[PDB]
């Protein structure tokens, strides 16, 4: 029943720096307020409890304040450990509700994708299926869009994207969008296009390649 | 000292019964409260309900009466059921004490009527064999699988560097995964590069040379 | 410290006791008084070894641990020591627990017997709240 909404939905820091994270409830909850830090799927672990109660074991760099509707986690001086999700939960009525979380991300400097398209194998053909992939690897910020296009018309049927975590080995993101069709729509067509636009550039990435060839 | 564990099949069928324990080591189970709480693929949080020291249960609206927690005090354990379960009731579930100081770590429970499924393995390669610029990309598309996981390697672990494996996603009941592996132009063809997919569950492991 | 009512409510009320799983203030000051009549150092002696502390009585059998009462649960998992501070964290943190049980505030018999479905708010109106 009680709602509690959590922002920013994301926040892109440099380890050093001091962060504010803000939770509201739909209704006052007075002190009855616990914020809990995750690292993925991980087990979450609470940090805080009654809004600003500290709890023995947890270091001296997270705090809490607020009372009432408006709640904030506070981190001073994050380290590299500290990235990952945090939601905050009431316990003043039942049923218990969490927030939808804040995602803590590093921040390094802007990076464009490098874009690659595959056509559908031989041998999914041969199985009846179409799949035509599109890799976007290694950008930053997050935010990205991609547009596919048959013969010229934007698709959004048959498209499924997936996005890696953020990457241990250099802060970049990557993604993957696969257009999924069968052998008989796929060969209907002639151009198929993966567009990528990203903060990087003004203009979108385009890749392509047409059926009959080359 | 206190430590918690969840434990249970990892899937069920729609309409069917989910039902986990949750084993309490370190203290008794009657020396706090215990919950169960869910966390969706969307990664968003439920907090199901708790049952107390005088046996009284408190469960989320949302499950409607679906749900039922119970203990017991023999051997240190209580557990989570959840009946007429649907698609949406997949996620990862969590026992932890109502005080939030101790949580298990969690197990998946996925919820579907799929059979197990070998995948097909795809190999990803450039249009007409080309290749512009000092690098070239490759990829492996893996594709009508269950359940997760797979393992997919290329040459057999010898190329590593420059690899990037997506988290599946769910086309039709089955899993989709791709990966992408990134060498100099000088290392691709002269040197063959062959995706390797291993499925445990279905006893496969299949190599598609690029 | 022997709090006074309002001093205590407002207290009570910083440390979100009002309307905490739908009890209002009054009921936590009324239940307070005839508990400990507000004094945080109140300590009761009972027949089983075990002893009540705080502002709300908690008992060392199922609660707290005092490290001398046989069959302890120590469900709040805090030193019953605590429960006798002049800070009434401890204490409202442990009463939370133990009113988040089906049997609610029925756990303290005080409460029940002269709080219980009683004008509880006459407890708090006239105060700065």
């Amino acid at each position: 029943d009680i709602v509690l909404t959590q922002s920013p939905a994301t926040l892109s820091v440099t380890p050093g720096d001091s962060v504010s994270l803000s939770c509201r409830a739909s209704q006052s909850i007075s002190n009855n307020l616990h914020w809990y830090q995750q690292k993925s799927h991980e087990s979450p672990r609470l940090l805080i409890k009654y809004a600003s109660q500290s709890i023995s074991g947890i270091p001296s760099r997270f705090s809490g304040s607020g009372s009432g509707t408006d709640f904030t986690l506070s981190i001073n001086s994050v380290e590299t450990e500290d990235f990952g999700m945090y939601f905050c939960q009431q316990s003043n009525s039942w049923p218990y509700t969490f927030g939808g979380g804040t995602k803590l991300e590093i921040k390094r400097a802007d990076a464009a994708p490098t874009v690659s398209i595959f056509p559908p194998s031989s041998e999914q053909l041969t199985s009846g299926g179409a799949s035509v992939v599109c890799f976007l690897n290694n950008f930053y910020p997050k935010d990205i869009n991609v547009k596919w296009k048959i013969d010229g018309s934007e698709r959004q049927n048959g498209v499924l994207n997936s996005w890696t975590d953020q990457d241990s080995k250099d802060s970049t993101y990557s993604m993957s969008s696969t257009l999924t069709l069968t052998k008989d729509e796929y060969e209907r067509h002639n151009s198929y296009t993966c567009e990528a636009t990203h903060k990087t550039s003004t203009s979108p990435i385009v890749k392509s390649f047409n059926r009959n060839e080359c | 000292e206190v430590q918690l564990q969840e434990s249970g099949p990892s899937l069920v069928k729609p309409s069917q019964t989910l039902s986990l324990t949750c084993s309490v080591t370190g203290d008794s189970v009657t020396s706090d409260y215990w919950s169960w709480i869910r966390k969706f693929p969307g990664n968003k949080l439920e907090y199901m309900g708790y049952i107390s020291y005088s046996g009284s249960t408190y469960y989320h609206p949302s499950l409607k009466s679906r749900i039922s927690i119970t203990r017991d005090t023999s051997k240190n354990q209580y557990y989570l059921q959840l009946n007429s379960v649907t698609t949406e009731d997949t996620a990862t579930y969590y026992c932890a004490s109502w005080g939030g100081d101790v949580w298990g770590a969690g197990t998946t429970v996925t919820v579907s009527s799929a059979k197990t499924t070998a995948p097909s393995v795809y190999p990803l390669a450039p249009v007409c064999g080309d290749t512009t610029g000092s690098s070239v990309t490759l990829g492996c598309l893996v594709k009508g699988y269950f359940p997760e996981p797979v393992t997919l390697t290329w040459n057999s672990g010898s190329l590593s560097s420059g690899v990037h494996t997506f988290p599946a996603v769910l086309q039709s009941d089955l899993y989709t995964l791709s990966s992408s592996v990134t060498v100099t132009s000088s290392t691709w063809p002269s040197q063959s590069i062959t995706c390797n997919v291993a499925h445990p569950a279905s006893s496969t492991k299949v190599d598609k040379k690029i | 410290k022997v709090f006074g009512r309002c001093e205590l409510a407002a207290a009570m009320k910083r440390h979100g006791l009002d309307n905490y799983r739908g009890y209002s203030l009054g009921n936590w000051v009324c239940a307070a008084k005839f508990e400990s009549n507000f004094n945080t150092q109140a300590t009761n002696r009972n027949t089983d070894g075990s002893t009540d502390y705080g502002i709300l009585q908690i008992n060392s059998r199922w609660w707290c641990n005092d490290g001398r009462t046989p069959g302890s649960r120590n469900l709040c998992n805090i030193p019953c020591s605590a429960l006798l501070s002049s800070d009434i964290t401890a204490s409202v943190n442990c009463a939370k627990a133990i009113v988040s049980d089906g049997n609610g505030m029925n756990a303290w018999v005080a409460w029940r017997n002269r709080c219980k479905g009683t004008d509880v708010q006459a407890w708090i109106r006239g105060c700065r709240l």
